[PDB]
């Protein structure tokens, strides 16, 4: 079996890229995903991944 | 406006700045006890934890790497591999 | 009978009540009793009685429905019972289904149901949860989780023995929730005979009508006591700080009354829980105020701990004087779904602790995040439940209706898809990206799970199902742990590995109280093992077994170990679940001997093979700060870890992000030892960045080096 590259792979930066030659972006290609559109009967998906706060410990609301 | 005006007068005499430091005092005796007990167990905390970290340290040292634990783990495995191979070579040479 | 007389998608409201008053109930031929006559009396006293008509007629008329009601008013019971009664399920054969989000709530919900039905508990309402299946073949309705459903869709997607799926608590958003609403979603486009009905209690009507294309929607009416809601005059930086204070005043001024506040942890809540009784015991000192008992439900509480939070207030010290307040400080589980006698304050901090799975390196953190409208909701009909309450939130009014979201992030979103995107691949879903979902994950994750699937062989390069995915599947586990259990039998320790998976599945068993750390710590170090957190797991797992065969108390000796009786029997349940799967699949149990050396290389083994993609590499000899190779991740280990000497690898079962960056359940292993379990994974060929890889091909050279020369001499 050939070694399938990450999905998310990390760049200098510190972001995550989605690598088009990895087995889950093929695999993806091959149901119709497409770039910059979510998935779902009517692309009405959430396009992003939910990303986690970093608000300070016992810190209220709006502040 | 009246802290640029702090030195003129109200209708009553009295200077705007006078007010303004009457009204700051009152708040000042208002806040004062409870700060000085704030500041008080602060104290008390923050070195009872200055304390902690240091018996923390005496337990340390009262009761006292990785390529030194594979390095050990690699020759016992190399060791019994020799053991392995003497014997199935019939290196019996003890005395 | 009355099931006879009754007719397929066409009984009248009038006829299921006039069954319903009979005498002779004819789901078992039985007779009816006071206790089911009352909760007749009171099922039709309540507003789903009034509805009943309406919403059989939207059963009746439409395939899927959508039924937005307020807690309380009978929709999760009284519902499924009239949903029955109009299909008939003993003229069709198929029973009915209620998905729910908890399997407690799911049982008590069936155990409900019966009561109700004057049946047994299994034998006409049954109950499905993980690993418990407290069901017969003459049960009509079932209560199932939502794993439980989507395992049951994963078996098989075509739901035959399911006529009418009625999936309560919506508003959650769970992925496991998601995946069956989508499943249904398919079921109804492909079949018509399927009745689908969504039950919720928030203003998301209108969305689940777009999601199921123009659903009917029926709105059960019914208010409840009155609630004030204030709000704070700015945000406050202390949160805890203001959440006492806000205690403090509504002891001294605010009238008779328990308050319930929002924290965030349980260390934070023990520390609040300890400066309120400081604060209640001077205030008694000086100013003579009201007895205060304070109650925490963080989450780590006991059974005890949580029937102490529900017991009665303290009595007033003196009469006519301050009236005695109870104060519970919870974190989550008064929320939704509590019923707390008394409470008429309410303190919201406006932060809570939520679970979130970042993709671009897979971490999985419990941050304190801003709340919602939705939990500000929640929270202020928690509050003042029996009677007029107050609920002041440490948020501004516009702050809580422009920052704050107006409903929470889902768990699909907020975990990973590789499980589900299994699921789908087992119950025939070969286009994941094109399937009817209603809020389908991003497709940067599901490329991400689906690569994650390829490393563990659960698919293949084309995407494809293959026989090791099929029996990951069919384990009620996850898929590096259906891998590490099914290379097991190639490591020669079945029944170790079997048991660590089973540990790791079920919750924590280390039990480290503040009052006793240091017993806490002396037990975990002589239940420990120097091999690994995993192997001082097992270690921990034997003695348990071995107390239990020489006939110690389970509960005791965790008590006296500072374990946890019920994690260690939810552990057990699980390994006997997965030695079942393994015989019933043909998957050998073997396990090395004491006596050999090669028993704690062999589990390393297969654990590396089970968890090569978590594995860490010391950055240097001088710093204990590990690199994981998952996207170059900078971790350290976890103070938690039995082992004393770190490793060279380190494979780590689970990773929690804080504000420093630690690794728990970190086992012991050689970068040669990964490579040779996981080649395709380690391949230096597609080695990337960086030193980590370089060092891993420099150790594959030696090996291959090794190899030669042994070819050499051989």
């Amino acid at each position: 079996r050939t070694a399938l590259p990450s999905a998310f792979q990390p760049t200098k930066d510190g972001k995550t890229k989605i690598n088009p030659n990895s087995f889950g972006a093929r695999m993806l290609a091959k149901m119709g995903y497409k770039e910059g559109q979510g998935l779902g009967k009517d692309g009405q998906g959430r396009n992003v991944i939910i990303e986690v706060n970093l608000r300070p410990q016992g810190v209220g609301l709006g502040a | 406006p009246e802290e640029e005006q702090g030195s003129s007068r109200n209708l009553d005499g009295r200077r705007l700045r006078t007010v303004t430091e009457a009204k700051a005092l009152a708040e000042y005796l208002a806040i004062k006890p409870e700060m000085e007990k704030r500041e008080k167990e602060a104290r008390r905390k923050r070195w009872q934890e200055i304390i902690e970290m240091t018996e923390r340290k005496q337990e340390e040292i009262r009761n006292g790497d990785g390529k030194w634990v594979e390095e050990k783990e690699v020759m016992g495995e190399r060791t019994r591999e020799a053991v392995m191979e003497a014997m199935k070579a019939g290196a019996w040479k003890d005395n | 009978s009355l099931l006879d007389k009754l007719e397929r998608r066409n009984t009248t409201a009038k006829q299921a009540e006039a069954v319903e008053d009979s005498d002779i109930n004819p789901w078992t031929g039985q007779r009816h009793s006071e206790r089911y006559f009352k909760i007749l009396k009171a099922r039709r006293k309540l507003p789903v009685n009034k509805q009943r008509q309406e919403f059989l007629d939207l059963y009746h008329n439409n395939q899927i429905l959508v039924f937005v009601g307020e807690t309380g008013s009978g929709k999760t019971t009284q519902i499924p019972q009239y949903v029955l009664y109009d299909e008939l399920p003993h003229q069709t054969g198929k029973l009915i289904a209620c998905t729910q989000p908890r399997r407690v709530a799911a049982m008590s919900v069936a155990q409900r149901v019966a009561d109700e039905l004057d049946v047994k508990l299994g034998e006409e309402v049954g109950y499905s949860i993980r690993f418990e299946n407290k069901t017969s073949s003459k049960t009509l309705l079932k209560y199932m989780t939502d794993g439980q459903l989507l395992r049951e869709a994963m078996h098989d997607r075509d739901m035959s023995r399911y006529s009418c799926i009625i999936l309560d608590e919506a508003h959650e958003r769970t992925l496991a929730t998601d995946i069956l609403m989508a499943l249904l979603k398919q079921l109804s486009e492909r079949r018509k005979d399927l009745k689908i009905i969504v039950m919720s209690a928030t203003l998301d009507a209108q969305k689940f009508q777009s999601y199921f294309f123009n659903a009917p929607l029926l709105a059960v009416p019914g208010r409840t006591h009155p609630v004030e809601i204030f709000y704070t005059p700015e945000a406050e930086r202390d949160y805890v700080e203001a959440a006492i204070r806000t205690v403090l005043q509504i002891h001294a001024c605010e009238p008779e009354g328990d308050i319930l506040l929002f924290l965030t942890g349980e260390e934070e809540i023990e520390d609040a829980c300890r400066r309120i009784s400081l604060e209640v015991d001077e205030m008694i000192r000086e100013s003579d105020a009201g007895p205060m008992s304070v109650y925490p439900l963080y989450g780590t509480l006991p059974p005890h701990q949580q029937q102490r939070i529900f017991e009665k207030a303290p009595q007033p010290f003196r009469p006519g004087g301050r009236p005695g307040r109870k104060c519970i400080v919870a974190t989550n589980i008064a929320e939704t779904s509590l019923t707390i006698d008394g409470i008429v304050y309410v303190v919201d901090p406006g932060f809570s602790k939520q679970k979130i799975y970042n993709p671009r390196t897979r971490v999985e953190s419990l941050l304190v995040s801003p709340i919602s409208k939705a939990s500000a909701q929640q929270r202020a009909g928690r509050a003042g439940r029996t009677r007029p309450g107050k609920c002041f939130r440490l948020y501004t009014e516009e702050a809580f209706k422009k920052e704050l979201i107006e409903q929470t992030y889902p768990e699909i979103l907020r975990s990973n898809l590789s499980n589900t995107v299994l699921e789908l691949k087992k119950l025939g879903v070969e286009d994941l990206v094109h399937f009817d979902l209603m809020d389908p994950p991003a497709p940067e994750t599901m490329m991400r799970a689906l690569e994650e699937l390829n490393y563990l062989a659960c698919l293949d390069d084309d995407g494809e199902l293959t026989p090791l995915g099929n029996l990951a599947s069919e384990f009620p586990l996850d898929p590096a742990l259906a891998v590490m259990l099914i290379s097991s039998p190639e490591f020669y320790c079945s029944n170790e590995i079997l048991s660590i998976t089973s540990l790791l599945s079920v919750p924590q068993i280390w039990v480290r109280p503040a009052n006793a750390r240091k017993r806490a710590d002396e037990m975990k170090a002589q239940f420990a093992h120097p091999d690994g957190d995993h192997l001082t797991l097992l270690n921990a797992y034997h003695a348990y077994k071995g107390a239990e065969a020489r006939g110690e108390d389970m509960k005791k000796w965790c008590h006296e170990h500072f374990l946890s009786y019920r994690h260690l029997s939810s552990a057990d349940n699980v390994r006997a679940q997965l030695k079942k799967i393994m015989e019933t699949h043909g998957i050998e149990l073997v396990s090395t001997p004491f006596h050999d050396k090669n028993y704690y290389t062999n589990i390393r083994r297969a654990l590396l093979a089970g968890f090569f993609m978590q594995v860490a590499m010391r950055e240097s000899s001088n710093s204990k700060v590990y690199k994981t190779v998952k996207d170059e991740q900078l971790v350290l280990i976890h103070p938690s870890t039995t082992v004393t000497t770190p490793y060279e690898w380190v494979v780590y079962n689970e990773f929690v992000l804080t504000t420093k960056q630690y690794v728990r359940t970190v086992t012991n292993i050689r970068p040669e030892w990964l490579l040779e379990i996981a080649p395709v994974y380690y391949d230096l060929s597609t080695f990337q960045k960086g030193e980590i890889k370089n060092a891993l091909t420099r150790v594959a050279e030696k090996i291959r080096r090794q190899q030669a020369m042994k070819a050499s001499k051989a």
